[PDB]
Order: C-alpha cells, then sequence, then structure tokens
C-alpha cells in the first residue's frame, strides 16, 4: 500500500516484490468453460506427429504421422478422407495455405514437399537442407514458405521457383518450431539453443534474441488475435510482446516438464501439451492454469504413451484436435452449460515461493 | 574406432558463406510456373 | 472393453471413404462451359 | 560507487519483469491494414529481386523467361558513367567464380544478456 | 628437448596442426579447447592463447570452466585489464550464474580495491539473485566496517526477500551490536509491515510467531514486561 | 574324440565369457582349442554359471520336486524352470530321491596364447597407426639429429616443411589461423600488453641462447 | 547428505579465499583511483602492483597445490585394487567407476 | 548435360553436396534422426549439469535395448532412473513398429514377386523369424500363466 | 549481398582531369589481389583516346579496411603508400 512507498522509499515503486504481487492479487483472470473429450480417432500405423487445420472452411483436418502418411479426416463425423502418402520418414509438420489450394509437408527426409490439393499429388518439390526438416509456416500474403530443422538455419522458399531466396543464420542448435508474421519481424524461431528469435528478414538478421528460457524451447505458437507469441521450454510457457520483443508475461507452469505443442484460441485459452499426457489450459491474458487433465491411452500400450505430440484449435476454437504417441487423434470439447459457477476451475493463487509472477 | 555416432549435424552456416557454383540441376528446371490462388 | 465411458465416441478406421481421385479442394471454375 | 553505469549494462532488472502483470488487459495491437502493405510491398519487391537475380544467374539460357550509372565519386568530384560489357557467349561469364570454401568470421558487437530466472534445487540421487 | 628458435618453430607447428585438426572434426569437447588453449600460454604467446579461448566461447559460452580457466589465464600474467575486461563479459552474459560473479568479487578483494566490489554488489544485489548474495554482500559490509552502509542493505534485503528469516537475520545484526534505539525501531517496522501486508498471505502462521516471540523475549530482556505482554494481546487479536 | 573339460579350458571360458559376453561363442571357442562354440555355450549355460546354484536341496525343495515331477512327467526342462536349478541336477537328485525308497605343456602354450588375445583389444587400424606414428616420430629426430650435426660442422640447413596435401592447406605456424580478438572492452588495456611483447620478446630472446 | 549445487559451491569457494586473504593479511600485519579518459572512452584504474603480483601468485599456488593433491590421488588409486581383471588403465578406471554405481 | 561438365571444369564442384535420402541410406538416417529424438527428450528430463559425456552413455543403453527387443530378452537395468526407463521403452515402441510393419510390407512384395534386392530377402527373411519365435514365446508364455 | 554493394573506391588521382568517365563494370570479374575472392571489377580510361586501362585490382571490402583505393592502392587521404602510412603514425 501507501504505507510501503512511504517507509521504504522506493526508486520505481514497481520493482518491488511486494508491488508486483499485490496487484497480482488485485486483478481476477478471466473464467473460461473446461475441456472434455468427445471423440477419440485411432488411424494411423504410428506415432501422430503433427496436426493441420482446413484454414478456409473448416471442413477437416490432416494429421502428419509417423508412418510416413498423411492422412486427412472429417472434422465433423471423424471419418477418414484420403491418404497422402509420398514420404519415405517421418513426417514433421504439415502446414496448409489459406490463400491457395497448396499443402507444405516436411518429413525428416530432408524434403520439403508442394501438395496440389485440386490434384491430392506432389507438386514442387523443394531442395537444399542438409538434414531433416522439423517445420513450415507459409508466410500469409506474401508466397514464401519457411522451413527449418536439424539444419539450424530457416530457408525462406519461394513458392513458384523452388529457390532458396534467404537462408537465416543465427542459431546453436536444431530449429524446433517456426513462424510467420505479416509484418516484421516476419519470421520467429525457436531452437535448442535456449534461444527465440525475431528475423528481420530482409536484412537477414535477427531483431531481437530471447534468451530466457532455460532448455530447448520446443514450441511456440501464434495469438490469432492480439499479435503476440508464446514460446515454451520444458519447465516455462513465456508469452512475447512482437514488434518490441518483449516479455508479456510468464504463466504458472510448475512441474508439467516436457511441453511438446501449443495452440491458442481465439478465447484466449492457451493449450499446452505435455510428454506426460499432463495436459493444460491456461489463461492466455494471464497466466493462470485453470484445468489440467490426464489422458487415457487405450486397451494396451506402454506408460509412455500417454504423451501429447501435436495440437491445433479450428477455426471456430471451440474444439481442440490433438495427436499422441498412443497413435491416436483425440478431439477436445469445451463443454456447454458450465458457468463460473459450479465450474470454477483452480483458484488463483499467485505465490513468492515460485519467482515466476 | 572410426564408426561413430553425431555429436552435432552438419549446420547451414558453413555453406552459407561459400561462394555458389550455378551447377544445373535437373529437378531444378522450370516446372509448375504458375501459382492457383484460393477464391 | 467400453473405454473412455461412452461419453466419448471412440472409432476405428482402416479404409478411406473418398476416391484418391477426389480433388480435397473444389477448382473455382467462374465461367460455365458447354464444349 | 564510483563506477555505477559500468558493470554489465545490458542486463537490466526490467527486462526480467512482465509487464502483462500490472494490468491483464493491456492491448498489444495487431497490425494495422495500412501496416501490413507497407511491409508486404517492400519485401516482395526485395524477394522478386533476388529471385531475378538468381535466374539470371544461372547459365541456363531459359531463365530470361521468368524475370543505376552515372555514380558520383570523390564527392561528386567526377560523375562517371557505369557501363557493360558485352560478354562473348562461349567465354565463362564470371571468370572470377569458383568452387571455393570460407569460413566466416563472427561479429559480436554487443552480448546478449542470458536471462533465465534464479535457481526447486535440491535433488537426491534419482538423477 | 629443443635446442634452438628454429627447433622450436617446428615443435609449434607440429603440435598446432594437431590440436587445430582435432578441434575441425570436434568442434564440441571443450577440454580438448583448453588444452591448446594451455599450450598456448607455455609457448609464451598471449595472442594466440586470448584467440583459441575466444574460438572456444564461440562453440559454448554458457560452458563456466572454460570462462573461469580463461580469466584464471589472464590473472596468472598479471593482465588485470584484460580481466576486467573478461569478467564483465562474463557477468553481462550469464548474470544467473554465482561463480561468474564471486570471481569478479575475491579478484577485486585482492586487490583491496573496496570501491569496486561495492559497485559490483550494488547492480548483483539489483537484479534480485537471491539470498547467497545478499548474505555475502552484508558479510562484505561487516568486513569494512561501514555499518550505516549494511544497515541500509537490510532496508532492501527485507524487500528483495520478504520473509522472517531475512527480518530476523537483520535483528540479529542489531543484538549482536546491543543499539537499543535501532532494534525496536527494526522490531517496529517488522510487526507493522505483517499488519499492513495481511491481505497479501504471504508469511504463514507458523512464521508470523516466530517474529511475535522474538519480540516478546527481546522485551524481556529489556525490562519491560509490559510491552511483552501487550503485544500478545494485539497478536492473538489482530491474528485470532 | 568328445573331449572333456579340464580346469584350464573353464578359466579360459570364464575369462573370455567375461571379455565378450555371452553372444558370441564361436569367438570365445576361438580360444579353446579342441573346442566346439556348441559345446563351450552348453558348458557355460550348464555348469560355469554363476547364476546357477550347485547346492543340496532343502527339505521343501525335495516334495516340491516330487509334487512337479508328477504334475509335468516328465518334463525336465520345464521343472528346471520352476526350481531354478540345473535340469541334470534336477534328473539326478529325482533318481536318488526314487532310491531313498530301498529294499600340461600344451594347455600352457594355449593358455598363454589365450593370454595374449585377451590383453589385446586394438585392431588393424590403431596398430597400424601407433606403428607409423613411431615411424614419423623417429623420422622426425634423426632429421633433427642431423641438422643439429651440421650445425656442428657450421653449415645451417633449414627444417622442411611439411608439404601442401591440398589447395588451400594451412601453415599453422606463419599465422594466427583464426585469430578471434578479445572483444573491446572498458578497461584499457595499453600497458599490460607491452608487459607481454617485453616478456614474449624476452623468452625468445633465452631460447635462441639458453634452448629451452 | 548428498551434493552441493553449484550456486552453493561457489559461495563457499567465495568464502573459503576470503579466509586466505585474512590471514595473508594477518601475516602481513604481524611482520611489521579511477581515471576516464573522454576521448577513447576507456577508464584506468591504478592499483599497487605487489597486490597484483601476490593475486597472480596464488592462483598458481592455488593451480600447482589441486595438480598435486590429484597427482597423489592418481598415483594411490593405480596401487589400490588389483583384485577385478582388468587389461589397461582405462579399463580398471571403469570398472571402478562400475563400484561407485553400487 | 555439358553445361554441366565445362562448369565442373572451370568452377569446380560445390562443395555444399547435399546426399538425399534414397533406398541404401534409409536404415542410416532412420537411426540418426531416432538417436537426435531420444537425446533431446533425455535432455530435459535432465535438472542441470549434463555434458557431452553424460549424453554420450545415455544412448548406449538405448542401443543395448534395441537388441534386447530383437532378442525377446527383457530389458532391465537395475538403478535406471523411471522417467528415463518410460523414454527409452517408448521409442523401442516405436522404432518396433516401423521395425515390423516394414516387416509386413516387404513380405507383400516378395509373394508378388515384384523387384525385391538379393539382401532384401535375407533381411526380410531374418526379420520374420525373429517375429515368429517372439509369437511362439508369447504363446509358450500364455499356456504356462 | 550481392545485390546490394558499396560503390568502388578509387583516388582522385586515378581518375584524372576529365571530367565524364566510361567506367565498365563487371559483376563477378577478377579475384582480388589481397583476399583472392571474387568482386567486381571496374575498369575504366582517363581519356577516350589513352592507351592504358586502369583496372580495380583489389575488392572494396580489402579497400575499406585499409581504406586505400582499389586501382593504385594508396591512401585515399594523404595519397601515400601503406607502408610509409604506418610508419608516419
Ligand atoms: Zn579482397
Ligand atoms: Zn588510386
Amino acid at each position: 500500500s501507501a504505507f510501503v512507498n512511504k517507509i521504504f522509499q522506493p526508486e520505481v515503486a514497481e520493482e518491488l516484490i511486494v508491488n508486483r504481487y499485490e496487484k497480482l492479487l488485485s486483478q481476477r483472470p478471466e473464467w473460461h468453460a473446461p475441456w472434455k473429450l468427445s471423440r477419440v480417432i485411432n488411424g494411423h500405423l504410428g506415432w501422430v506427429r503433427c496436426v493441420a487445420i482446413d484454414p478456409v472452411d473448416n471442413e477437416w483436418f490432416i494429421t502428419g504421422s509417423n508412418d510416413t502418411t498423411m492422412k486427412v479426416w472429417d472434422l465433423a463425423t471423424g471419418k477418414l478422407k484420403t491418404t497422402l502418402a509420398g514420404h519415405v520418414m517421418t513426417v514433421r509438420d504439415v502446414a496448409v495455405s489459406d490463400r491457395h489450394p497448396y499443402l507444405f509437408s516436411v518429413s525428416e527426409d530432408k524434403t520439403v514437399k508442394c501438395w496440389d490439393l485440386e490434384k491430392n499429388q506432389i507438386i514442387r518439390d523443394y531442395y537444399g537442407h542438409l538434414s531433416g526438416v522439423r517445420t513450415v509456416s507459409i508466410h500469409p500474403t506474401l508466397d514464401l514458405i519457411a522451413t527449418a530443422g536439424r539444419d539450424s538455419v530457416i530457408k525462406l522458399w519461394d513458392m513458384r521457383t523452388r529457390i532458396p531466396v534467404i537462408t537465416l543464420v543465427g542459431h546453436k542448435g536444431p530449429i524446433n518450431q517456426v513462424q510467420c508474421t505479416p509484418v516484421d519481424p516476419q519470421v520467429v524461431s525457436s531452437s535448442t539453443d535456449a534461444t527465440v528469435r525475431l528475423w528481420d528478414v530482409v536484412a537477414g538478421k535477427t531483431m531481437k534474441v530471447l534468451t530466457h528460457h532455460k532448455r530447448s524451447v520446443r514450441a511456440t505458437a501464434l495469438h490469432p488475435k492480439e499479435f503476440s507469441v508464446a514460446s515454451a521450454c520444458t519447465d516455462d510457457i513465456r508469452s512475447w510482446g512482437l514488434a518490441e520483443g518483449s516479455l508479456l508475461t510468464n504463466f504458472e507452469s510448475e512441474k508439467t516438464g516436457i511441453i511438446n505443442t501449443l495452440s491458442i484460441n481465439q478465447d484466449d485459452v492457451l493449450f499446452a501439451g505435455g510428454d506426460n499426457g499432463v495436459l493444460s489450459f491456461y489463461d492466455y491474458k494471464s497466466g493462470h492454469k485453470y484445468q489440467s487433465l490426464a489422458t487415457r491411452e487405450m486397451v494396451g500400450s506402454l506408460e509412455g504413451e500417454r504423451s501429447v505430440l501435436c495440437s491445433t484449435f479450428d477455426k471456430t476454437g471451440l474444439r481442440l484436435i490433438t495427436g499422441e504417441a498412443d497413435k491416436s487423434i483425440k478431439i477436445w470439447k469445451q463443454d456447454e452449460t458450465a458457468t463460473k459457477e459450479s465450474e470454477p476451475g483452480l483458484a488463483w493463487n499467485p505465490n513468492l515461493s515460485a519467482k515466476r509472477f | 574406432t572410426s564408426h561413430r555416432p553425431q555429436l552435432e549435424a552438419r549446420s547451414g552456416a558453413k555453406a552459407a558463406a561459400y561462394t555458389p557454383t550455378g551447377i544445373e540441376h535437373a529437378r531444378l528446371l522450370p516446372g509448375h510456373t504458375t501459382l492457383k490462388y484460393r477464391k | 472393453e467400453h473405454p473412455y465411458g461412452k461419453e466419448v465416441e471412440v472409432l476405428m478406421e482402416t479404409k478411406n471413404t473418398q476416391s484418391p481421385q477426389t480433388p480435397l479442394v473444389e477448382p473455382v471454375t467462374e465461367r460455365t462451359k458447354l464444349q | 560507487a564510483i563506477l555505477t553505469d559500468q558493470i554489465a549494462k545490458n542486463v537490466k532488472l526490467d527486462d526480467f519483469i512482465p509487464k502483462r502483470q500490472s494490468n491483464f488487459e493491456l492491448s498489444v495491437p495487431l497490425p494495422t491494414k495500412a501496416e501490413i502493405q507497407e511491409c508486404t510491398a517492400r519485401t516482395k519487391s526485395y524477394i522478386q529481386r533476388l529471385v531475378n537475380a538468381k535466374l539470371a544467374n544461372s547459365n541456363n539460357r531459359a531463365s530470361s523467361r521468368y524475370v543505376a550509372p552515372a555514380n558520383l565519386l570523390l564527392n561528386n568530384s567526377h560523375h562517371i558513367e557505369v557501363v557493360s560489357k558485352q560478354m562473348d557467349p562461349l567465354l565463362p561469364r564470371f571468370v572470377g567464380k569458383k568452387a571455393r570454401k570460407v569460413v566466416a568470421p563472427t561479429e559480436n558487437d554487443e552480448v546478449v544478456p542470458v536471462l533465465h530466472m534464479d535457481g526447486g534445487e535440491a535433488d537426491p540421487n534419482e538423477w | 628437448d629443443i635446442l634452438d628458435l628454429e627447433e622450436l618453430r617446428e615443435y609449434q607447428r607440429r603440435k598446432r596442426t594437431e590440436y587445430e585438426g582435432y578441434l575441425k572434426r570436434n568442434r564440441l569437447d571443450m577440454g580438448q579447447w583448453i588444452r591448446y588453449a594451455q599450450f598456448e600460454i607455455e609457448q609464451h604467446d598471449m595472442r594466440r592463447a586470448r584467440s583459441i579461448f575466444e574460438r572456444a566461447l564461440l562453440v559454448d559460452s554458457s560452458f563456466i570452466p572454460l570462462w573461469i580457466r580463461y580469466i584464471d589465464a589472464e590473472l596468472k600474467v598479471k593482465c588485470i585489464n584484460h580481466a576486467r575486461n573478461l569478467m564483465n563479459r562474463a557477468i553481462s552474459t550469464l548474470p544467473r550464474v554465482d561463480k561468474l560473479w564471486y570471481k569478479y568479487l575475491i579478484v577485486e578483494e585482492s586487490l583491496n580495491n573496496v570501491e569496486i566490489v561495492r559497485s559490483l554488489y550494488t547492480k548483483w544485489c539489483s537484479l534480485e539473485p537471491g539470498v547467497n548474495a545478499w548474505n555475502s554482500f552484508v558479510d562484505f559490509e561487516i568486513r569494512q566496517k561501514n555499518w550505516n552502509g549494511v544497515r541500509e542493505i537490510y532496508s532492501k534485503y527485507v524487500m528483495a526477500h520478504p520473509q522472517m528469516q531475512t527480518w530476523l537475520k537483520w535483528v540479529r545484526f542489531e543484538n549482536r551490536h546491543g543499539n537499543t534505539e535501532f532494534t525496536r525501531s527494526v522490531y517496529s517496522l517488522a510487526i507493522d509491515t505483517v499488519a499492513n501486508l495481511q491481505n497479501l498471505q504471504i508469511w504463514s502462521d507458523m512464521e508470523v510467531a516466530k517474529l511475535v516471540n522474538s519480540f516478546a523475549h527481546w522485551e524481556a530482556a529489556q525490562q519491560e514486561y509490559e510491552r511483552s505482554s501487550a503485544l500478545y494481546q494485539i497478536a492473538i487479536e489482530k491474528w485470532p | 574324440k568328445g573331449g572333456v573339460w579340464t580346469n584350464v579350458e573353464d578359466q579360459i571360458l570364464k575369462a573370455a565369457v567375461q571379455k565378450y559376453g555371452t553372444h558370441q561363442w564361436s569367438k570365445v571357442a576361438s580360444l579353446l582349442q579342441k573346442k566346439t562354440a556348441r559345446q563351450s555355450e552348453l558348458r557355460w549355460n550348464e555348469y560355469l554359471n554363476p547364476k546357477l546354484n550347485f547346492t543340496e536341496f532343502s527339505k521343501e525343495e525335495d516334495a516340491q520336486l516330487l509334487d512337479l515331477a508328477r504334475e509335468l512327467p516328465n518334463q525336465w526342462r520345464t521343472i528346471a524352470d520352476m526350481m531354478a536349478r540345473p535340469a541334470q541336477v534336477c534328473v539326478e537328485r529325482y533318481n536318488r530321491l526314487l532310491e531313498s525308497e530301498d529294499s600340461e605343456d600344451e594347455e600352457k602354450e594355449m593358455l598363454a596364447e589365450a593370454r595374449a588375445r585377451l590383453l589385446n583389444t586394438q585392431g588393424k587400424k590403431a596398430t597400424r597407426k601407433i606403428r607409423e606414428r613411431m615411424l614419423e616420430e623417429s623420422k622426425r629426430i634423426a632429421e633433427l639429429q642431423k641438422r643439429r650435426e651440421l650445425k656442428q660442422a657450421g653449415i645451417n640447413v633449414a627444417i622442411k616443411k611439411p608439404k601442401k596435401k591440398y589447395g588451400t592447406d594451412i601453415d599453422y605456424n606463419e599465422d594466427i589461423v583464426y585469430e578471434q580478438a578479445p572483444m573491446p572492452g572498458i578497461y584499457d588495456t595499453s600497458t599490460e600488453d607491452r608487459q607481454i611483447k617485453k616478456k614474449f620478446e624476452q623468452f625468445e630472446r633465452k631460447v635462441n641462447r639458453k634452448g629451452l | 547428505r548428498g551434493g552441493i549445487s553449484y550456486d552453493q559451491l561457489a559461495k563457499l569457494s567465495y568464502e573459503k579465499t576470503l579466509r586466505n586473504l585474512a590471514t595473508q593479511t594477518q601475516n602481513s600485519s604481524k611482520q611489521d583511483k579511477v581515471q576516464k579518459d573522454t576521448k577513447t572512452g576507456k577508464i584506468t584504474i591504478a592499483d599497487d602492483d605487489k597486490l597484483v603480483n601476490k593475486l597472480a601468485v596464488s592462483l598458481q599456488s592455488e593451480s600447482k597445490k589441486r595438480y598435486e593433491a590429484r597427482k597423489r590421488q592418481m598415483q594411490n588409486a593405480k596401487t589400490l585394487y588389483g583384485v577385478e581383471s582388468f587389461i589397461n588403465d582405462k579399463n580398471k578406471q571403469f570398472n571402478e567407476k562400475l563400484s561407485r554405481e553400487s | 548435360y555439358i553445361g554441366n561438365l565445362i562448369t565442373r571444369q572451370f568452377e569446380g564442384r560445390s562443395n555444399e553436396i547435399v546426399k538425399t535420402t534414397t533406398k541404401q541410406r534409409l536404415d542410416a538416417y532412420y537411426d540418426l534422426e531416432l538417436r537426435n529424438s531420444v537425446m533431446d527428450d533425455i535432455l530435459e528430463m535432465m535438472p542441470e549439469s549434463i555434458r557431452q559425456k553424460k549424453a554420450r552413455t545415455i544412448l548406449q543403453h538405448l542401443s543395448e535395448a534395441w537388441r534386447c527387443w530383437k532378442a525377446n530378452i527383457p530389458w532391465d537395468v537395475p538403478g535406471m532412473p523411471a522417467p528415463i526407463k518410460k523414454i527409452i521403452e517408448r521409442y523401442i515402441k516405436s522404432k518396433a513398429d516401423a521395425w515390423v510393419s516394414a516387416a509386413h510390407y516387404n513380405r507383400e512384395r516378395i509373394k508378388r514377386g515384384a523387384h525385391v534386392e538379393k539382401t532384401m530377402v535375407k533381411k526380410n527373411l531374418g526379420r520374420l523369424t525373429r517375429l515368429w519365435i517372439k509369437n511362439e514365446q508369447e504363446r509358450q508364455r500364455q499356456i504356462q500363466k | 549481398d550481392e545485390i546490394n554493394e558499396p560503390p568502388p573506391n578509387i583516388c582522385e588521382q586515378c581518375l584524372g582531369d576529365e571530367a565524364n568517365i566510361r567506367m565498365t563494370k563487371i559483376p563477378q570479374g577478377s579475384e582480388c589481389k589481397i583476399c583472392t575472392l571474387p568482386f567486381t571489377l571496374y575498369h575504366f580510361k582517363t581519356s577516350k583516346r589513352s592507351n592504358n586501362i586502369i583496372k580495380t585490382l583489389i575488392c572494396v571490402r580489402c579497400a575499406t579496411q585499409r581504406n586505400i583505393c582499389q586501382c593504385c592502392m594508396l591512401d585515399s587521404r594523404w595519397h601515400i603508400p601503406i607502408q610509409l602510412r604506418d610508419h608516419l603514425i
């Protein structure tokens, strides 16, 4: 209060451990309705490693997998539409274009492929990664696909001419996740050297390096509104303000260990898939873990198989498609007829002992 | 010895500072030269 | 054996319900053609 | 307190602290429609100039299908016309171009502070 | 053994071809970097010997034995201003690491530069590092007898770590010196802040009992039993 | 022709399994002159194995063996897994338990060959590399001694450099090959560099006189 | 029991050298600035050359002492155990490493 | 064809040759991605103080346990930490699915008779006889239980 | 950057007295004398009727690091050789 400022006379009056803590108790998080399992889909011969939703009209999603084949699943009924084979090794990331009928998919077989979704064939193969390619993001409005992998550089691919146009060299380890934003910084990347880079693609250099995580930043996710990115190390999840490189918030992720995937809803629901199945939903603007679920594997499988590997919401934001190690695709529904009363979620309780805030 | 695992992969930082050659590959020939735009 | 508590719908899929030749995005044909 | 600034100038306490913790309703705005077009057209022109560099430098004749003088020197004491030489199509264009290997130095002017948090550090022999 | 300078010049080529060969195959293996960097110190060419440590820091700058050995290499050859720049880059890159901060301190302790460790500690305690830094910073001023300065630290130390073992450490400081006017001022500040900041819920029931008892048993030794007795009533009412 | 197991062949077999593990039997029997890999594998799994217990049965184990032998008559490999005993032990006791109701020098040569083979872990690339380095050092020492003798005769001949194996091959001695300078800091290392240059030139001045 | 973390080990190494610096001043007492060049930007600190010498000697002395305290540990542990079969020194240091696991 | 030849004469070969994955180097590249994935997940589990030495020894247990799964020997390490043992058993079963499904897929090729390499016949011969005896050993234990 | 490159550093006394000079740019001409790495060879003549082509012998990166022109490799200010420049300082 004012007695803190008049006796322990500060120089900032915000950089005190108490004044930060009392404003956290001063504010309440937005309530969100919890999430429940609604459909389990068993269709792959291996792990599901990446899920992409149809960005236009939301009919279907596609799950690239460990059995080297992508399968197209209908969202509503859950039925299997078609199977897209054409890699020889494990498909790591799949991303669909919104302006194009094009599907880009990168495996660990060092190949970046495009797919004519009017024809369901492989067209326009890309070439040049020295090692397995982890991730792809289609740049919005610019006609570039950003691919990155164990190579440790991001190669900016022109679509039409298949040219490694811009190579982004800043990292020290394998890049786990890459994102594309419409303005500068146009490429957001995260690697195993515990850094998150903000790339000025014209100059080819880094605008800002975010060295706040301890261990390999395994997953990032862009917020569909409000222009921010949220990156996950093994212990902590930090939302980042783009165009300043500012640390917006630290989430209340404690004792979660290894966060494999992230996805942000329009309704400020951040999903954090853990390798220990323990899947958690965080308020985005605050950082409150308001729900923490655990999954059931199958009739028979190992205990390690309980692990979420990849996740995204649909276009409406009311469905959550997660792919797990137990060869399953789990659809998570946010249940209706839940109110702030009788479903409060976990209690908003920040502490001093964790230095997170 | 002489048969080892990898401690780190070959980085693309090294090949970026090289000078290019401009050899002409069969798969880099012009093909599918027109992009299709969604409605 | 009735797993996930019967609220959840579990489905095993082994075959594609579409032909592979089915496009997967309808090509936009604006002008009607009679050729 | 004779040298207060000089020690570790690049790291501040402000970089550790979040900004949403003061107000959860801080607005981080989306980029405006006039802002994305100013950045798209700058980037698209830069990319198309790079692609036209790659296609023109390739020795394929079928790559011009898919695609500055009078500079001032000596504080404009001389106006110099810059022209291109008509290349012989048989002699190798870019006579200095070889396939050589170059190791690059690292330009380290400012140190990046590795900004972890402090320290749940007690551990038995379980690992 | 080497006789003349030309035999030395051929000896140095054979080892440097050898070590640069194993470092070309292995960018990693930080121990191999240090043994070649130690080789160049033995050849008395410190310009080369600075270069291997700089090249090894470009591979893994988070490896703490590499930082300490290159700092010690600058200290053993009496290049003190090369070490001040180097430890400055050590704490500016890795501010979390406690070893790199201590390393700056005990060198400037060894040079009797008391105003540089004081300027170093003011910066280090501004980044809120933990209780090992502050407790070594209050132990620093006890060495320097700056009693007015160490009292300013505990004013900041209770604001960085609000907990009774930092408040009761400050009353163990004052009751070590026997100044009665200063001790009850700290005691009055400690018990008001628990009352002022009751709603924040950061001191537990067992934790506030240590403050009330150590206030009362000190007032019992100061022969004022009526202040020992009355505070028990206000604390039980203030916290029922 | 089928040989019997001496205590020398057993102790070679113990050390070889200690060297090679239990899944490389033809490599184990290569040390045993007169002994098949099928024999030495069977000898380990039946006799030598320290997991096996060659103990007398308890009073419970005798009744529990007679119980099994009516359950599974007669399936001795199955019983021996239940009894956790070797199978011939289970048979030979069971026959005795029904009878309760009554009414050098060639060996020392192959030992020395086995002792030599066990203590050699290098292989052909390593052993050739050890020899090639010993030659290369000896070629160096002779060339240095040759120069020292010509220096006694007053003729100064310089050391030949190793020739460039490829085009951009690097003489590490001529220059600092990847000089990464220390980053410029604020503490003005001016007089310290003078003391190094004085000391470094002093050290090379002492090499020209005292050597080392 | 258990191990000591690096932040705790760095403090104890910090405290030990202060006691070496305390007794060094006590053994000495028993026997008997800042200039900032504005043009270059550089800061120059004038300090006693004896204390720079005593800093340089003590680090070499601590380096040799740990070098010798480990060298005797190399010579002792080579001549302690000879029961289990070995081949070379790297086999001996590995099978001893198996003993500390159990 | 000649335009590449002549520029190779004048300029030399590019030093940036990146080998695509092929039928001959698929099994090696499958192992490089597998050791990297196991290395990354175990190193996150580790609280602190793990270097190039400790990451080198833990990748042995993975190689040993894959041999044990092929042998049908149960793989138990005494004193192994249960999170790491949970990780290693997971990736084996990942590799087991690729090991088994490639064995099924190549038998369907051999029965059709459609272009199986001479080495691949012997490899598939060896993969089945692991699976047949493994199925045999499972059936022996189910009768015993 | 291959599409954003500095203008060449040439002396005034290499260019000479005339006003307008027709200079020929070859984008990867010869390789540098110093760093042995290719560059944009500029070459020109002082007058139209001259009989000596004046080439740029070094790249602009080697010309900037020494602060010399590319043609005669004398210092841009003081117009003296490098060995005499570093001796006077
Ligand atoms: Zn040059
Ligand atoms: Zn000139």
